[PDB]
Parts: C-alpha cells; sequence; structure tokens
RNA sequence: CCCGGCGAGGGGAGUGAAAAAGAACCUGAAACCGUGUACGUACAAGCAGUGGGAGCACGCUUAGGCGUGUGACUGCGUACC
RNA sequence: CGAAGGUGUGCUGUGAGGCAUGCUGGAGGUAUCAGAAGUGCGAAUGCUGACAUAAGUAACGAUAAAGCGGGUGAAAAGCCCGCUCGCCGGAAGACCAAGGGUUCCUGUCCAACGUUAAUCGGGGCAGGGUGAGUCGACCCCUAAGGCGAGGCCGAAAGGCGU
C-alpha cells in the first residue's frame, strides 16, 4: 500500500526545497523526521508538515503500522510565478518574478 | 527640484472649464467632439 | 563583461554539483532523563549531563 | 394559453423515470414542471446554527422540461395531445383521440 | 471523519456516464523543469555527424536467426542566410 | 459497436505525400469529377504571448546605536509593559494657508501590499466620529485685467470700445 500527500501552490523556490527533499529520499520515517527536526532551513518546516499528514493518512485510512513505513518517494514541481515592478534609476523598471512549488511525498510499507 | 506640475483649482478652472468652453465659437467644437465621440467626463470642472 | 554565447544545462549541473547539504551524524541521549539533543547542547526540557538546569 | 397546467395527471415520456405518473405541483417562466415523485436527486445539505436546522443528505425533486410530459387519459389508459375550441363563449381544451373535453 | 494555526493545502466517504469534468473547471500541442530504469564516461584535444565496428541489457525464435536501446576504438570532415 | 483534433507503431511511392491500426477524445466528417482562392515561412536590429541564460550572483535607500526582564501567541531581533543607553532641539518640536480626500477612533483578520519575520500598519472587512449672531466663506466696495445694450470697423468667421 502506498499513501500520498500534497502541498501546493507553495511560497519558494523549486530549488531551495530540493535540496532539502534530497535528505530523506528512503529512510525510515522515525530517521527522516529526526533528520528534518535539526536541519537550518525554511523549506524544512514546510517537508515537515508535509511528512506528518502522509503517516496520519497511511493510520487513519488504510491501516497500517509506523514502525514498518518508509519514504519510498518525494519530488518537487514548480508552479505559477507572480509578477512584479521594481523601479530603478533614471526612470528605467525591471520585472520581479515570485516563484512557488509543489511538494508531493509518497509513503509505503513495502 | 521643482518640477513643470503646480496645481490651483482656480487657474484650472479658468483655464479648461465648461464656461470657458461656452465662451467662443472653437470650444464648442471641442465640445461637439467629445460628446460625439462619447465620453464620460465632457470637461475639467467636479 | 557579459557571455557571447549561452551556456548549457550541463554547464549548470556540473557548477551546482558542490551544493548538497549535509546531515548530522547523530544524536545523543541523555543519562536521567532518556531525551535525545545535540551534543555539546542542553535538552528541550532543561537538562544537561544528568542534571535540571532551567525550570 | 398553456396545453399542460398545476393540478394535472402526467404521464413521463423520455428519461429515467420513463412511464411513471404523478401530479404537477407548480409551473416555473422557463418551460419547466415539477412532478410529485419524480426526477429525485440527493442533496449535501450543510447545517446553519440560525433558524434551528441541522445538516444531512436530503431527497427532493428537480425540475423536468414539460415538452416530456404528456397528459394522463384515463378513459384509453393512454397518453394524449392538447386542443383548443369555444364551446358556449369560453375556451376550453379537449383531447384529440376521442374529441372529448377535459 | 482525519492531519494542520477553529489556517493555506491535502487524504477518504458521497454525487454523476465521466472528478487527470472540482469552480486556477471541454480538448490539452511546443519551448522550458523534474522522478525512475538500461547502457556509456575521471590519460583525454576542435561544427559534435557520417562509413566501419567489439562488448553489455532486453523481445521473439523454425534453437537456425532476426529485431530494438547504448556505443569503447578507428578513416573522412571548419554551421545557415 | 466511437467524428474531427492530440500521441505511438507498421507498411508503401522518384518527391511534395498516402494507407492501415493501438492509446487519448467525446460529436461531427466527406469519396469521385468539376469550380473559386485571406493557399504552404527560419531569417526582414519583423509583430503579440509564454519560457530560458547570466545566478541563487549584485543589492535590501544616509555610519543617530543599542542591552536585558516580563506578557500574548502555532511561532517574537522588529508588537505591548518596565529599567538603562544614544540622537535632534531657530528642529528631526508646536501650528496656519495651498494641495489631497476618510488616510481620523474602536473591534476583528494576515492571502496579496510592506525590499526580511510579523501577533504589527497609512493593508482587507464592519461600526462610529466634524454641533457657531462674534472663526472663515457667502455679502457691501473697488485695482491690474475681462465681458460689453446702442455705436465704429471688417469677404464670412469676427476686432475695438461708451
Amino acid at each position: 500500500m502506498e499513501t500520498i500527500a500534497k502541498h501546493r501552490h507553495a511560497r519558494s523556490s523549486a530549488q531551495k526545497v530540493r535540496l532539502v527533499a534530497d535528505l530523506i529520499r528512503g529512510k525510515k520515517v522515525s530517521q527522516a523526521l529526526d533528520i528534518l527536526t535539526y536541519t537550518n532551513k525554511k523549506a524544512a518546516v514546510l517537508v515537515k508538515k508535509v511528512l506528518e499528514s502522509a503517516i496520519a493518512n497511511a493510520e487513519h485510512n488504510d491501516g497500517a503500522d509506523i514502525d514498518d513505513l518508509k519514504v519510498t518517494k518525494i519530488f518537487v514541481d514548480e508552479g505559477p510565478s507572480m509578477k512584479r515592478i521594481m523601479p530603478r534609476a533614471k526612470g528605467r523598471a525591471d520585472r520581479i518574478l515570485k516563484r512557488t512549488s509543489h511538494i508531493t511525498v509518497v509513503v509505503s510499507d513495502r | 527640484m521643482k518640477r513643470t506640475f503646480q496645481p490651483s483649482v482656480l487657474k484650472r478652472n479658468r483655464s479648461h472649464g465648461f464656461r470657458a468652453r461656452m465662451a467662443t465659437k472653437n470650444g464648442r467644437q471641442v465640445l461637439a467632439r467629445r460628446r460625439a465621440k462619447g465620453r464620460a467626463r465632457l470637461t475639467v470642472s467636479k | 563583461a557579459v557571455q557571447q554565447n549561452k551556456p548549457t544545462r550541463s554547464k549548470r549541473g556540473m557548477r551546482r554539483s558542490h551544493d548538497a547539504l549535509t546531515a548530522v551524524t547523530s544524536l545523543s541521549v541523555d543519562k536521567t532523563s532518556g531525551e535525545k539533543h545535540l551534543r555539546h547542547h542542553i535538552t528541550a526540557d532543561g537538562y544537561y549531563r544528568g542534571r535540571k538546569v532551567i525550570a | 394559453a398553456a396545453k399542460i397546467r398545476r393540478d394535472d395527471e402526467v404521464i413521463v415520456l423520455t428519461g429515467k423515470d420513463k412511464g411513471k405518473r404523478g401530479k404537477v405541483k407548480n409551473v416555473l417562466s422557463s418551460g419547466k414542471v415539477i412532478v410529485e415523485g419524480i426526477n429525485l436527486v440527493k442533496k449535501h445539505q450543510k447545517p446553519v446554527p440560525a433558524l434551528n436546522q441541522p445538516g444531512g443528505i436530503v431527497e427532493k425533486e428537480a425540475a423536468i422540461q414539460v415538452s416530456n410530459v404528456a397528459i394522463f387519459n384515463a378513459a384509453t389508459g393512454k397518453a394524449d395531445r392538447v386542443g383548443f375550441r369555444f364551446e358556449d363563449g369560453k375556451k376550453v381544451r379537449f383531447f384529440k383521440s376521442n374529441s372529448e373535453t377535459i
């Protein structure tokens, strides 16, 4: 059995979230939670919330056991960008992109 | 540095207002043109 | 000064090959409360090396 | 004038309820009617503290196109069409199968 | 019903012919960005292909073959308007 | 009992091309022979939209400056309370006219806005607040200048004036 959890339209760059996603790919859930608790990054909080949601879904909707779960898949994709205007010198204007991402976590007992 | 726009309501109304436009034959032509185009605001007067 | 040709995704990856993060090797266990903590740091309940320090 | 009116007895010509009978409850201005016990749907209703009403899954009737029903003739046991004629000084409806006033 | 800040976002249950028809809603191309598998690459010099050609993985098999992916080594070779 | 369109595979002609079929899609297509054209794109420092590179690089707007304790909160270097420190003081204090128009006070929220976080705001939503015989405007009087009954002048339109 595989169980999914997602966070869509998250306020961060995919490049920045992938750095933290790469630390927990293929680990046991307890080990992964310990790793996330001691990473001084903002993406760690978001990733940790998603992992906790996935574990709760596996317990409640599928009758799973916590001690047998592993992080079988994790990935981050790009989302829409918001466009803004920032003035510069001598009356010239630039464009600013505000990037977002989607985060997906899959836990399994096999 | 001093710039080009220095506001004043009395001067605005004496220069571009409805009665000033009505006082002359060319001002009436401005008003007819703007009515024919269908503008929502016809002069600068409130 | 600016580029004359556009760099490639291969070169982007090669430059980024030094950007990976490092994880903490291991955690320590207090001898009285049993909690896990960073080595040489106090725990989240206020213990260090078996003694309560902060109430 | 209108061929189908409130408080009539009709039979259903098309749809999932094809063949059933019922009464007309009210007539809407878009060309649809509400017939009793026909075209039921299950609505997911949210609760509201005001009015002292709880939520739940309710069953209720939904409107059906008027041209999908017919007026029922008890003498023959069949669906029929309607026509109009003047009798004393007034307009009336009549069945087309046997020319009988409704 | 459940996780979460009485959030944003999500997993089930239920509606419907259909929910990768869920309101950022018919179909859903390309540039551009990722996760997984097979093979190549850390003594090697240039328009990046073309002719020759081992080895490895995989599907048939009339057990004789063939097909499909990758491509060490070697001849020739300075884009388009 | 699956149309156009999208995406793979097999065969076929000297070429522009053609035919058959698996998956996606959910209602339209068109033989043969003739007729008519907004009939075929890689370039024009072409036109409109979407997305890359440089790069997680430069920068975050006066070098007047901060430290600690308690509170609230999912979370506090920046919000509230307290003690200490520093800066201006013919201003970086208090008040009128012009210009603007609800930015004013109270409750509640943190998506977007604020070059960072925000429990905070001149941000979102709802409710409240401007009381005159003596302060101003309106009113009586004229300056520079403007308009101007009759009048003079000018192809028309118009110009100057009692």
